[PDB]
């Protein structure tokens, strides 16, 4: 399933 | 970067910017982390274990608002904030693997993380939802990027 690390983190 | 590109984009990027994409949804609860993907997979079980009485427990539902700026929740019926987050201060978003309709979101604190858990109405929302929170992490990095020279 969806997963989604964020890049500002 | 590893975030929604563009071509998953629920969204024109103006209503992530000038204004916030707004969802409701079942919240399950918050759950403290430790540290993978498990990491989330092992919260949404536990949080759902937690609110069945066995049948589930009539959990609340809450308005998630979600821009570049970051992600805020409030009791849909009481108005009441229970969390803002800062995009910073947001690591990932990730779909329960075990229940598709389940979805959740982690936080950096002090120095631990924080696990938050929900269950969308339509399983087609849980998916909206993430790439929505995927899409705000995407648009915040590309602002951020093209602030400094």
């Amino acid at each position: 399933p969806l997963s989604f690390q964020n890049p500002l983190f | 970067t590893a975030s929604t590109p563009v071509q998953y984009w629920q969204h024109h990027p103006e209503k992530l910017i000038f204004q916030s994409c707004d969802y409701k949804a079942f919240y399950l609860g918050s759950m403290l982390i430790k540290e993978g993907t498990e990491s989330t997979q092992d919260a949404c079980a536990k949080m759902r274990a937690n609110c069945q009485k066995s049948q589930m427990k009539k959990v609340p539902t809450i308005i998630l608002s979600v821009s570049y700026k970051g992600v805020k929740f409030i009791d849909a019926a009481n108005k009441n904030i229970i969390a803002e987050h800062e995009i910073r201060n947001i690591s990932c978003a990730a779909q329960d693997p075990e229940d598709l309709s389940t979805f959740a979101y982690i936080t950096k604190d002090s120095n631990h993380h924080y696990c938050h858990v929900f269950t969308a109405f339509d399983v087609n929302l849980a998916y909206e939802i993430i790439l929505t929170l995927g899409q705000a992490f995407e648009v915040a990095y590309q602002l951020a990027l093209q602030a400094r020279k």
